[PDB]
């Protein structure tokens, strides 16, 4: 469904401390690191004077069979890597 | 009776072979009026494929055919008013639109084209089918048409931007008939592998799978009232209630053997055309066979020629068209000044034998 | 009778029955024409709004003739307002866009019963 | 071998899991962008 | 044009070229279509248990029936049973009513002159020959009886 | 230079119509050397062909002959088709019946080369795959031997993957391919995954040590 | 022959990528997805072994050959409960096919479950299939002396298939017996059967004929000739 | 006559498999649950070791029997017949196949 | 002499009996033109 697509999954702190942060939406944006295959690419900033553009390197589909966000790729709960997460379980 | 449920203490009380049997023998068909040819009209020059009625106003309806050539023939008289080529093979299936002056035409040269009746030439060709297309169905106030064919697939098309736009994935063979309804499920689809799928177009998935017949599910037909569609294996006929996809009644088609296609009317007769040229209506709340006819193919063509291909009731629905492979158009009349009495129709009979019910 | 559900529970003999043969005069109703509206006007803005995806995404100058954000994230600890980028008319528009190829998997949760009847089965050797 | 009849057509599912082209043909420009209705 | 040349270099072209019919390829797939109907008719026809195999070899008297058609040889199997003799003549009178009016419609063609195939021509002389002696036989059969 | 025909140029032709058929005259003649494919389909249809009808006369067939060359005079191929026998058979007898009132050394390399091509039913295209199939498996088994003499010096070289040939070509050794696992069931196969990995795990190190 | 792992490795891959490049033009020839399937067996890897029958049911899911390889794989094996759910998966697609009734029946016999035969017999026959279904569960109470059990079955059975060779047989079973009491219990109620349900005309009159000499030659054998002689008259009567 | 129906085969031999499983019993004489759980619906069966091999030696051992029959039927097959010309194993397979059709 | 038995009536038909320009369904035309 390409008109029926779900929120990004993103952290909170990948989004920092700021209320309000402008993102961009580009509708097929990069392709995904992982499946390889086209998404929505969000990228943002933390403040407004920030220098660093934090983009969204996975696709929504590969973060959520992961359980993890799309920017910074650890854990949505306990926020460790996926290799630490699958070795305390 | 009361001695079955007292002694063979059942749970259900309906679920017995009995209690359904004593139940169909408790209730009577309605009777209907017996048919006969009034008309054989000869013009094709191959297979009459597919057979449509005008939906408004009724005074023509069209056979597109195996020598790639839809002719229009008057209802009444007979003769022929014009003929539309424009397909390379045999046109396989033929929906006027009663919306629209438009004429919606497929074949097996992978085409989907429309028809400006107001100017008896083809606008808005539709591009997308892998192999050659079966079946055409209009959808009723909502301005789509549904195409399927040998793709497995039902391509949902929008007409004045002639986009495929919703693809039907489900099936695993050709499909052979394709029905549009309102509501959900808004197209009802049979393939040659056994099912009949109940589609949410909204979704793009199945509501419902229907797995009960045994071999390729070549024929259905809407019916014009009670909202119910009814599906024609090899020899199997089965009612369908949708909204719900139950099985509504299964009727008495036995040694029928390849239905080739299927037509209801207003009166609830169902017609079943068989290969074998032997052409049976039903009672369609009931399931009874009343009235079992063969035809005579021409002065000289082979037995084979003895089959119905198509067919469809008119407007008004006292009238049967059907189209047959011996290149001819019979119109089949249900005969006035009979009664119950004196043309009874087959006898009411449902047997413990077959286990149809 | 340990195990009495846990066999077969997606097939049952209600499956198999007709519904008309208990009586003749059952009524199944038309679609009543205040449920075709409802139908029809959420059918024809589902379609609508995908010949509009088809129209926009094409490359064609002459299809913008023929035709969300403050989302909530992190239990909406973060509102978020989603723009949209000023695309290079010169650059390719869908960078990600490729003509690539991909196999589906099949999404098999439940079993469909095959419900045929049971069996007119003597057969000599006429086949 | 090598000349061999179809088994099977090759079918509609398989094409609709592909990434689209967008490639613009001549025979999908816009045409008769008008439907008439009937009285 | 060069839009649809860019976007070719940027992406690939489509994996789904779906082939229209043509002059081309309309023989080859009158084919595909005719025997996807036999196949299907017969397949309705068996009783039970045909697979693969047994569906791959009935279609061979399909056109062991069209070989015989066109050399004007009597078809006839023995053992073949009648219901799916039935089918295959159907379909063989089928094929012959495209075969023979195709040969009517491209001999007026070359009459006039109008844009005929220098293999059609070659085509439609092979067509002919078949149907002259087709029916001089039957004319030496109806002295005969 | 119209030939006879011996028994060896016989029998060719007879094992050639079985195999060829009929009506593939021009590949009859490939096999018959000196010989016509217009004389090849001549004496099987006037003298080889088993269905063909030499033998005595009973008075039942000299009546109708004498009958039928009487009623259609000097029409043989007509009078042959009525008799349902071969036509000079027929003017044999209807001559011998009116009389009545009276007052290795080339050969068999022919035949060795036919032996031969009635026995490779193949082509170019199939022994042409034969022959790439046996080059790749004595590349592959070349291959493989180097390797163990460079094992028997101590010195480990891996075997080298194929090429691909396109962009997504899959390795199939690398995963799973598409993996359809099983639905999920009830009856819990929790103890018998665990058996199957030991015994997976106790193969592949079976397979390191003894080598299968 | 294969030396060490890296050899196996390379063995491996070249099976598998001609395999999987027949199946690729071939989605169909099951022949061709067995060979390939068995294929892994021998290769010890079941994870993958599992996987080329989940892609060839995925093809031809009524392909009854497919069905029954893939349940012995995981017989043979031992995963005994990977065969316990293929086989509902197997029963729960194609119910009509006795085959796949019969492959539940005769592992949980040889495993000596006998509460799950039983378990599955009363589903299967509460989808009433057919005569083979029936006899065979009437057999199967034999096997475990379940007299009791075998009898309520002949209750059920003579309701599903309603003719006098499932009558005569309940008959065949209680004369085996040898209880009086209960055969002429059987005896009454088959005989009102036929009177109370003469209307729906679903035994014919060589088929009655059966129940009432075989009621009568038993009560010759039982001494009482007064109940031989007497129902003649009300079968004549009751049927003229 | 007939060939025999997949219904009955079925039955026929589910009532060998029944025979032969009798004189396993009779053989092992003469020599002499269900848990559901609660966190899940999974459902366990407590099963001896033995009768799980038993059943997988004597599946296997029917393979390795049917094997070998169909092994030595190849053996006769090539063996008996030598009257027609052929060219390879695969004409003579197809021409019994034609002697079979008569 | 003809099949069917003389309740049908049968008929050969090899030629149109229309124009075809001639529309198959009439235009809506509401207002009367004059020009
Ligand atoms: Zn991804
Ligand atoms: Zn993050």
């Amino acid at each position: 469904d390409e008109i029926n697509e779900p929120p990004p999954n993103i952290c909170e702190q990948c989004l920092g401390d700021e209320a309000n942060i402008r993102m961009t939406k580009i509708p097929q944006g990069s392709e995904c690191k992982i499946c390889t295959l086209p998404f929505t690419l969000y990228h943002f900033k933390t403040s407004k004077r920030s220098n660093n553009i934090i983009k969204t390197l996975i696709c929504v589909r590969c973060a959520t069979q992961r359980n993890i966000c799309q920017c910074c790729m650890l854990d949505s709960r306990w926020h460790i890597p996926i290799q630490l997460r699958d070795h305390l379980i | 009776s009361a001695f079955v449920n007292k002694i063979f203490q059942p749970e259900v009380a309906e679920e017995l072979i009995v209690n359904r049997y004593e139940k169909l023998l408790s209730q009577r068909p309605e009777w209907h009026a017996p048919w006969k040819l009034s008309r054989v009209i000869n013009g094709h020059l191959g297979w009459v494929r597919c057979v449509a009625i005008d939906p408004v106003d009724n005074e023509w309806f069209i056979t597109g055919s195996n020598d790639t050539t839809m002719k229009v023939w008057d209802l009444a008289t007979g003769k022929l008013k014009t003929t539309l080529a424009g397909h390379v093979m045999t046109v396989r299936d033929v929906a006027v639109s009663d919306r629209h002056p438009y004429l919606f035409s497929v074949s097996e040269d992978k085409t989907v084209k429309c028809w400006d009746l107001e100017k008896n030439q083809i606008i808005r060709d539709y591009y997308g089918h892998l192999s050659g297309v079966r079946t055409v169905s209009i959808h009723p106030t909502l301005d789509l048409i549904a195409t399927a064919g040998r793709d497995s697939v039902i391509k949902l098309w929008d007409m004045r931007t002639r986009i495929p736009v919703i693809t039907l994935v489900g099936h695993k063979g050709p499909i052979n008939q394709v029905q549009c309804t309102p509501v959900d499920p808004q197209v009802v689809s049979s393939s040659t592998d056994a099912t009949v799928r109940l589609w949410d177009v909204v979704a793009g998935k199945t509501m419902k799978v229907l797995t009960h017949h045994k071999r390729s599910v070549r024929a259905t037909a809407l019916h014009p009232k009670e909202f119910s569609v009814a599906s024609a294996c090899t020899d199997d006929i089965r009612s369908w209630g949708l909204a719900e996809g139950s099985l509504l009644t299964n009727f008495e088609s036995e040694k029928t053997g390849i239905i080739n296609t299927l037509s209801i009317n207003q009166d609830d007769v169902l017609f079943a055309g068989g290969d074998n040229g032997v052409l049976s209506f039903y009672d369609y709340k009931s399931g009874h066979k009343y009235q079992s006819l063969a035809t005579r193919e021409m002065v000289g063509s082979l037995e084979g020629e003895r089959s119905v291909l198509c067919s469809t009731f008119d407007k008004t629905g006292l009238r049967l068209i059907t189209g047959e492979a011996d290149k001819s158009i019979k119109i089949w009349k249900q005969d006035e000044t009979a009664t119950k009495e004196s043309e009874p129709g087959l006898a009411w009979n449902p047997n413990l034998s077959a286990k149809r019910f | 009778a340990i195990l009495t559900d846990q066999i077969a529970k997606n097939v049952k003999l209600d499956d198999f029955i007709p519904k008309r043969q208990s009586n003749f005069e059952l009524s199944v109703p038309l679609p009543t024409k205040a449920e075709i509206q409802e139908c029809t006007a959420r059918t024809k803005s589902y379609i609508q709004r995908l010949v509009n995806a088809k129209l926009a995404n094409s490359n064609n100058r002459a299809s913008s003739r023929y035709v969300a954000p403050a989302n909530l994230l992190l239990n909406n600890s973060h509102h978020i307002e989603v723009v949209s980028k000023q695309m290079d008319p010169l650059l390719p528009r869908f960078v990600g866009k490729k003509a690539r190829k991909v196999v589906a998997p099949t999404e098999n949760d439940e079993v469909v019963p095959v419900l045929h009847m049971d069996g007119g089965e003597a057969d000599p050797n006429e086949w | 071998t090598s000349h061999r009849p179809q088994l099977e057509a090759r079918s509609g599912a398989k094409a609709a899991a592909y990434t689209p082209t967008g490639i613009e043909h001549a025979r999908l420009l816009p045409g008769h962008t008008t439907l008439k209705y009937r009285k | 044009y060069i839009g649809n040349l860019i976007t070719r270099q940027f992406e690939g072209r489509s994996n789904e070229i779906v082939k229209t019919t043509t002059k081309q390829r309309l023989d080859a797939y009158y084919d595909l279509e005719l025997r996807n109907s036999v196949m299907d008719d017969i397949l309705e026809m068996m009783p039970e248990s045909i697979r693969q195999k047994k569906a791959r070899t009935i279609l061979q008297h399909l056109s062991e029936a069209w070989r015989c058609w066109k050399a004007n040889i009597p078809w006839d199997v023995p053992g073949m049973p009648a219901p799916i003799k039935k089918i295959i003549e159907r379909y063989i009178k089928s094929k012959a009513d495209a075969w023979v009016s195709a040969a009517h419609y491209n001999r007026e063609r070359i009459k006039r002159g109008a844009h005929v195939e220098k293999t059609m021509v070659k085509k439609n002389l092979g067509r002919l020959t078949r149907l002259w002696i087709k029916n001089e036989q039957e004319r030496q059969r109806q002295i005969q009886k | 230079k119209g030939g006879v025909w011996t028994n060896v140029e016989d029998q060719i032709l007879k094992a050639a119509v079985q195999k060829y058929g009929t009506h593939q005259w021009s590949k009859v003649a490939s096999l018959l050397q000196k010989k016509t494919a217009r004389q090849s389909e001549l004496r099987w249809n006037e003298y080889l062909n088993p269905k063909l009808n030499f033998t005595e006369f009973s008075k039942e067939e000299d009546a109708q002959l004498l009958d039928l060359a009487r009623e259609l005079p000097n029409q043989w191929r007509t009078i042959a088709d009525m008799m349902a026998r071969p036509a000079q058979v027929c003017v044999e007898r209807y001559n011998r019946l009116l009389e009545s009132e009276d007052s290795e050394d080339e050969e068999k390399e022919m035949l060795a080369e036919a032996r031969a091509r009635l026995l490779n039913t193949q082509g170019k295209k199939a022994t042409r795959k034969i022959r790439e199939r046996m080059l790749e498996e004595s590349k592959r088994i070349a291959e493989l031997q180097k390797r163990r003499e460079l094992k028997q010096a101590g010195i480990n070289v891996a075997i080298k993957k194929p090429k691909k040939k396109y962009g997504t070509d899959i390795d199939y050794n690398e995963d799973i391919v598409y993996e359809q696992a099983p639905m999920p069931g009830i009856y819990d196969t929790s103890t018998e995954d665990r058996q199957i990995k030991k015994k997976f795990e106790q193969f592949e190190r079976k397979v390191n040590r003894k080598g299968l | 022959d294969i030396l060490d792992l890296e050899e196996l490795r390379e063995y491996q891959r070249r099976k598998r990528t001609e395999y999987e490049g027949y199946l690729k033009r071939n989605r169909l020839d099951m022949g061709q997805w067995i060979r390939y399937a068995q294929f892994e067996i021998e290769q010890h890897d079941m994870r993958r072994a599992r996987s080329i029958f989940e892609r060839a049911l995925l093809v031809d899911s009524s392909f009854i050959p497919l069905w029954i390889r893939y349940i012995d794989a995981e017989l043979k094996v031992k995963c005994i409960n990977h065969a316990r759910n293929l086989m509902n998966r197997a029963i729960s697609t194609l119910p009509r096919v006795d085959k796949l009734w019969y492959k539940y029946l005769i592992v949980e016999e040889s495993l000596n479950n006998v509460e799950i035969v039983r378990s599955l017999y009363t589903k299967w026959c509460s989808l009433e299939p057919g005569v083979n279904a029936w006899n065979s569960f009437v057999d199967f109470e034999i096997r475990q002396k379940n007299w009791n059990g075998v009898r309520e079955i002949y209750s059920k059975y003579v309701m599903a298939h309603p003719q006098m060779q499932t009558w005569l047989k309940w008959v065949r079973f209680e004369n085996r017996h040898g209880n009086t009491e209960f055969t002429r219990s059987v005896y009454s109620l088959a005989i009102d059967t036929v009177a109370n349900l003469q209307n729906l005309q679903i035994w014919s009159d060589m088929e009655v004929a059966k129940l009432v000499n075989s009621f009568a030659h038993w009560e010759a054998a039982q001494q009482e000739y007064e109940r031989s002689s007497a129902l003649y008259q009300i079968a004549i009567e009751k049927w003229p | 006559r007939g060939g025999i129906s997949y219904d009955q085969l079925a039955k026929l031999s589910y009532e060998k498999t029944l025979r032969n499983l009798a004189t396993q019993t009779q053989n092992s004489s003469k020599q002499d649950k269900v848990q559901k759980d609660t966190k899940t619906g999974k459902i366990t069966i407590a099963d001896d070791d033995k009768l799980v091999n038993k059943l997988a030696v004597s599946l296997q051992s029917e393979s390795k029997k049917r094997y070998e029959a169909r092994k030595r039927q190849m053996q006769n097959a090539k063996t008996l017949y030598g009257v027609e010309s052929f060219i390879n194993d695969k004409n003579k397979q197809f021409n019994e196949k034609l002697s079979r059709e008569s | 002499e003809h099949p069917y038995g003389k309740e049908v009536e049968v008929l050969m038909e090899t030629k149109n009996t229309q124009s075809p320009q001639t529309p198959l369904v009439e235009p809506v035309t509401e207002r009367t033109k004059l020009q």
